[PDB]
């Protein structure tokens, strides 16, 4: 609930709205960069399908984790800026990412 | 109501 990046994005895109999530990605580099990834490296997701797909290159991200001491309705995150390969599932046409699977 | 696509775009992208 509001002041650092996490705290405000978590609420105003609607995930700390009616809940603490405990960890959310934000990637910040443009959109179609972004959806591109989904014809770069084909790897096996962690679950065995083989729709991911891992950047080239490594992306400018946001790590929002909940504190030890966060609770409903005051969730309350911690903010860790790194650039990482992003790892996102595929599907649909047109082919664009629909999940986070991990970064490296 | 959100297509996949549009809800992870909503949850983890910032340009």
């Amino acid at each position: 609930s509001s002041s650092n990046y996490c705290n405000q994005m978590m609420k105003s895109r609607n995930l700390t709205k009616d809940r603490c999530k405990p960890v959310n990605t934000f990637v910040h580099e443009s959109l179609a960069d972004v959806q591109a990834v989904c014809s770069q490296k084909n790897v096996a997701c962690k679950n065995g399908q083989t729709n991911c797909y891992q950047s080239y290159s490594t992306m400018s991200i946001t790590d929002c984790r909940e504190t030890g001491s966060s609770k409903y309705p005051n969730c309350a995150y911690k903010t860790t800026q790194a650039n990482k390969h992003i790892i996102v599932a595929c599907e649909g046409n047109p082919y664009v990412p629909v999940h986070f699977d991990a970064s490296v | 109501k959100e297509t996949a696509a549009a809800k992870f775009e909503r949850q983890h992208f910032d340009s």
